[PDB]
């Protein structure tokens, strides 16, 4: 729902949307989605799981 | 202006976007499934 959508929205009125109740097993990711950038600031990226 | 004990060059082709996964400490399919730089790595990454 989030990194597959059909349309986005524009950046002066960007779409913010609710995570809850749910697995962040962001490894599903690595079979279709391709990032050229991803910078975490709060959390190292190896301690997400 | 220094000399380099133990040399190993460690050659590999990846994406564009995957470059950035080669890093100490950086999380996804290359760094996680296929090559993983150590935290304490002393060594120069070179991609073109």
């Amino acid at each position: 729902e989030v990194f597959n959508a059909t349309r986005f929205a524009s950046v002066y009125a960007w779409n913010r949307k609710r995570i809850s109740n749910c697995v962040a097993d962001y490894s599903v990711l690595y079979n279709s989605a391709s990032f050229s950038t991803f910078k975490c600031y709060g959390v190292s990226p190896t301690k997400l799981n | 202006d220094l000399c380099f004990t133990n040399v190993y060059a460690d050659s590999f082709v990846i994406r564009g976007d995957e470059v950035r996964q080669i890093a100490p400490g950086q999380t996804g399919k290359i760094a996680d499934y296929n090559y993983k730089l150590p935290d304490d790595f002393t060594g120069c990454v070179i991609a073109w």
